[PDB]
RNA sequence: UCUCUGUUCACGGGAUUGAUUGGCAUUAGCGGCGAUGAAGGACGUGCAGGAGGACGAUAUGCGUUGUUGUUGUGACGG
RNA sequence: GAAGUGUGAAAAGGAGGAUGAUGAGAAAUGAAAGUGAAUGGAGUGAAUGGGGGAUGUUCCCGCCCGUCUUGAAACACGGAC
RNA sequence: CUGCGUGAGCGGGGGUGGAGGGGCGAUAUGUGCAGAUCUUGGUAGCAGUAACAAGGAAAUGAUUUGCGCUGGACGAGGGUUCCCUGUGGCAGGGGUGAAUCGACUGUGGAUACGGAGGUGCAUUGAUAGUUGUGUGUAUUGCGGCUGGGAGGCGACUUGGCUGUGACGGAUGGGGGCGGCCCUGUCCAGGAUAGCAGAACUGGAUGUCUGCUGCGGAUUGUUAUGAUGCGAAGCAGCGAUGGGCGAGCCUGUUCCGAUGAAAAAGAGGCUGCUUUGUCGUACCUAGACCGCAUCUGGUGUCCACUGUUUGCCGCGGAAGUGUUUUGUGCAAGGGCCGUAAGGGAAGUCGGCAAGAUUGAUGUGUAACUUCGGGAGAAGGAUUGGCUCUAGCGUGCUAGAACUGUUUGUUGUGGGGAAUCUGACUGUUUACUAAAAACAUAGCUUUGUGUGUGGACGCAAAGUGAAUUCUGC
RNA sequence: AAAUGCCUCGUCAUGUAAUUAGUGACGCGCAUGAAUGGAGCAACGAGAUUCCCACUGUCCCUACGGCCUGUCUUGUGAACC
RNA sequence: CCAACAGGGAACGUGAGCUGGGUUUAGACCGUCGUGAGACAGGUUAGUUUUACCCUACUGUGUGGACUGUGCAGCAGAUC
RNA sequence: UGUGCGGAUGGAGGAGGAUUCCGACAUUUUGAGGCUGUGCAUU
């Protein structure tokens, strides 16, 4: 009875949503995410060659880094009001 | 049809089963258009909705067999299936006999005999 | 929809989940909650009963007057009257052998 | 079930108000004819995973 | 009528010919993130809106300046 | 961890059928495998091929290819189109 | 369709198509297919075949009647499947209300363990210990008034503190929430050709575990007992219609096993005021997992009645589910029933089937670790009706009468020997349940210290007892 | 001559009409034997063997009957090769 | 017992006909052999038997009266 | 196949003033009632 009949017992859930990366891979009995490695301060080394291009710089929105790149083409002049103090 | 909404509301108000309700076949236009609990209660006062009765099994031929064996009628050797202890335990006939004869001795002593 | 029992909460049969059955005035049958059982008070020396102190759980017990929570004499919350007499006689007779 | 966490409830609500067809005033336009939403989910076939 | 085989018209399927706001290579410059809170994640924002894209309670966009009368848009700042 | 690009110069217009309108054109092109309808010929022999002759056949010849092997039509293996 | 070429191939004509296409010389190559159980896409035969469905009916079907058995709640898992309207499944708009439910608080852990606080009645299309209402309990803060002692020989009574949380299995006696049954009376209901001392159904009513003073030697249980370390009895204190038992009260017993931890104490009579955050719709299997509307799998609670030792089997309620123009039955299958005369001749092998079966008298061997073997084996009785006897009032014992001879409309086959394992237990999830593994008992070895101190702790072999274990 | 004996269906007795089976006895035992444990069966066993009573469609030798399939209709409509 | 109880072939006829006792992978016991893991045509016990709905063959059935002739094919009684 | 319903006359005994009620079953009316797909006739 290790086949069909054993599948009817699988109603416990070991994981929850991770608060760093958002996958269903934060193991609650272990206190550890298997994707990103939270709560270690550094992020985990990816497990495959393709895994590196699914979550990196550029696969999200880049809300601040785009702005900074437009400012470095013009010498980083800031708000025209505050320019008197500087 | 409105039949499914009337049997769900009327069965809750009357506290019965959905099949024990009678819906007057000749008032299909009153039955179509109730829609509220207050209108269902008016059709129950006007006898447009009626509640049937339950079967209650009779005990008449079971009461005749109980007063026949009070005279000893169905108790012979061919009618016993438990053992003598299962149908009249011996520890309980012992308790009843010595509580009664411990009571006589207590009042024969109180009277001087 | 005749003949049902009304039950609220969890169904496990533990010390803190006992229920009775009752017929309400409108004809319904309900499985109702009973207070948690509390035991009798005993003497701490001979294990005799102290029948006057109240039988309550510790939070409701503390909201009662002191006349409910003890007997009016020394050690009145824990000891029996017969074990207190012997404890006084033993204390007095001891001091007489040491001043001699 | 009736019991659920607060974070599970707000993601079930977001998933719920997504499962919808293109509005009718947009399909009636001249340059949006023959368009259907095509990102639709039915609760028996595909599961959300909490 | 059925089986096999000529002819003409109608199906079935998406090969072929011709296109292409996509890919690939070589070469010249650059190599510019973060406690002044980054990269990444979650949830939200349109009078009438789901996906995508865009945006953050100043939310389907605000100010200055150029070009416009337009579903308006460029460059920079918040 | 996939599969999926094309009405036209113009929407000038269709989308059950029939009758029609617009357009230069009913509208990218549209092979093979396989099928339906009509009409010509043949058959009760597995079919198909070459020579020689003829609006189907009649005489002669003709076992299924590729491969390993001393040696294949093989009761040797691969091969529905 | 047609011309040229030994050939690889190259030309022309007529339809279709609606935008580009070539010759010759040198040069660059991802440069030519029938096969690789080749890769991807499309399509035949098999074949309208295998397999599956067609659920009892009545011209109509909110009415009449026939059949099946899961029915109702909490958790995990699912996530709008829930209600209304329109429409041929979609489309548009609605619906989840908390001091007194759970969690956010305790403990090295927790939606089941610990823990400040409630019960009735009514209400929606869809929510209710949450809305409304009759009555209660706790709590936040702010006030007002008031007391440090009276009683009783005593047990103890009173505004009058330092207690609890807090703990295993088996089994007897007493007493019962709800439900069900018998019975007196009263008010109603449904069916009926005829008869029925007046039936059937529903509702309403109809005391001592303990302790103190006196007393001064007996007293009690189903059972073991209690008592000059103060029995019985008398007087007090404190506690709390009949019959079939759940929590509760009170005993006995079992272990080289003796049955968690922490948070949380104070209190009199009154008046105003406060009570944060998140979950709450719907589904036990056609709303979960098994690729599915899959005969499998999935924690907890409640559920009537005849017969019976039996909550089983064999039959009924309550609630719930269900259709109304396929045939009528060859051979051969799947699951069953009855058989003359014989009675294991069948077969590797009594495989399969048949046979015994409940209860109560009777009668019971060899052997044996004296406990057993044993329900040994073998024989007999059993219905219905009308009475008698006993006392504990429902069980037990006895008699007459009666039938087309027959009565358990259920429940072990037995006996005589040999091999083997002592015994209750465990095993190859999906071809092996055993003579294999375990086990008590028996023997050997090491070690003076680990939190653990030799009746300890650790490593091996043999496998109950009895009798032995040689060189 | 045992779940341990090659020769081997060992030899004698017993159960049958008839015994390569079973049990009893014999022993130079290819290759029995003492915690590699030897001898030993009270009680227990869905363990392996042989016989007796009872009982029967196991068989002599087959017959007749029941329900669901198959045979016939409508709908839905595969696969192996 | 009998008239008599001859010998052989048909993929050592015949497993999508059956059965599965011999043989019989994976569990286990004994004897001998090996330091050991293991070995033995030595003995013992427990051990899944799948699929036809296609072509042909064969059995019937269908392929359109009444009365008959005559060719071909089959072929039965044996023993006490 | 096997002697129908109802009636009448009985019945081991029990209950108690009415000469009443309860009672398995018996005899009689009664080779009687029920049933038939076979044969004949008729409608
Ligand atoms: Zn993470």
């Amino acid at each position: 009875s290790k086949g069909t009949a054993s599948f009817g017992k699988k109603n416990k859930r070991n994981t929850e949503m991770c608060r760093r990366c958002g996958r269903q891979s934060y193991h609650k009995q272990k206190n550890s995410c298997s994707s990103c490695g939270y709560p270690n301060p550094k992020m985990r080394n990816p497990g495959s060659i393709k895994a590196r291009r699914r979550r990196t710089i550029g696969t999200g929105r880049m809300r601040y880094m785009k702005r900074e790149l437009r400012a470095a083409k013009n010498g980083h002049k800031g708000d025209p009001i505050l320019r008197t103090l500087w | 049809s409105n039949e499914e909404r009337v049997r769900r509301l009327a069965s809750d108000i009357l506290n019965c089963g959905k099949k024990k309700l009678w819906l007057d076949n000749n008032e299909i236009e009153r039955l179509n258009g109730a829609s509220t609990r207050e209108q269902i209660k008016q059709l129950i006062k006007d006898n447009v909705i009626i509640m049937k009765q339950d079967k209650h099994t009779s005990r008449g031929r079971c009461r005749k067999r109980l007063e026949a064996k009070k005279k000893g009628r169905h108790m012979g050797t061919g009618k016993r299936f438990g053992t003598a202890n299962a149908r009249m335990p011996q520890k309980k006939i012992w308790m009843k006999k010595i509580r009664a004869m411990r009571a006589m001795l207590k009042e024969m002593r109180a009277n001087g005999e | 929809m005749k003949n049902v029992l009304i039950h609220k909460g969890a169904t496990y049969k533990t010390r803190s989940n006992r229920r009775r059955k009752v017929r309400t005035p409108s004809g319904k049958l309900v499985n109702r909650r009973v207070k948690k059982h509390s035991k009798k008070h005993r003497c701490h020396e001979c294990n005799a009963i102290l029948g006057s102190i109240a039988r309550m759980r510790p939070a409701e017990f503390s909201r009662q007057k002191v006349s409910a929570r003890r007997v009016n004499r020394p050690y009145g919350a824990t000891t029996c009257g017969r074990c207190v007499r012997e404890k006084i006689i033993s204390a007095f007779l001891g001091n007489e052998e040491r001043i001699v | 079930g009736s019991r659920k966490t607060a974070l599970v409830k707000t993601r079930l609500m977001r998933a719920l108000k997504r499962n919808r067809e293109i509005p009718a005033w947009k399909r009636m336009m001249k340059e949006h004819k023959g368009e259907y939403n095509r990102a639709r989910r039915h609760w028996r076939s595909k599961k959300l995973k909490i």
